[PDB]
């Protein structure tokens, strides 16, 4: 039982989904995300105000 | 209790978290809050809260 909660359940979340994750809305140290300078991306997320 | 007064919401937060102090009494709201946005979710409140004096 305990090895297939382990191997089935509990699976690290490799996957963020998305930019709702509240570990990207307060970022710290260790998840590092960026995106390149002086593009698109760039101007969405200066534009956008929150 | 005034014993041992803390000083400020964070510093009672981490005196929690080192093992100094053991229980933090203060309003629903902030410490609702407080454990939204806690990394990890390893503080946790004891049901809904408002127990005395809603």
């Amino acid at each position: 039982a305990n090895l297939a909660a382990f191997l089935v359940l509990d699976r690290p979340e490799e996957r963020i989904t998305g930019i709702n994750d509240p570990r990207l809305r307060n970022p710290s140290d260790k998840f590092i995300y960026a995106t390149v300078k002086q593009s698109s991306v760039d101007i969405y997320f200066r534009r956008q105000v929150e | 209790m005034t014993r041992f007064n803390q000083r400020g919401v964070e510093d009672a937060l981490v005196s929690l978290k080192t093992g100094k102090l053991d229980a933090f009494i203060y309003d629903a709201a902030v410490l609702n809050y407080k454990a939204g946005r806690d990394e990890g979710c390893k503080l946790v409140t004891i049901g809904s809260g408002y127990i005395f004096a809603t």
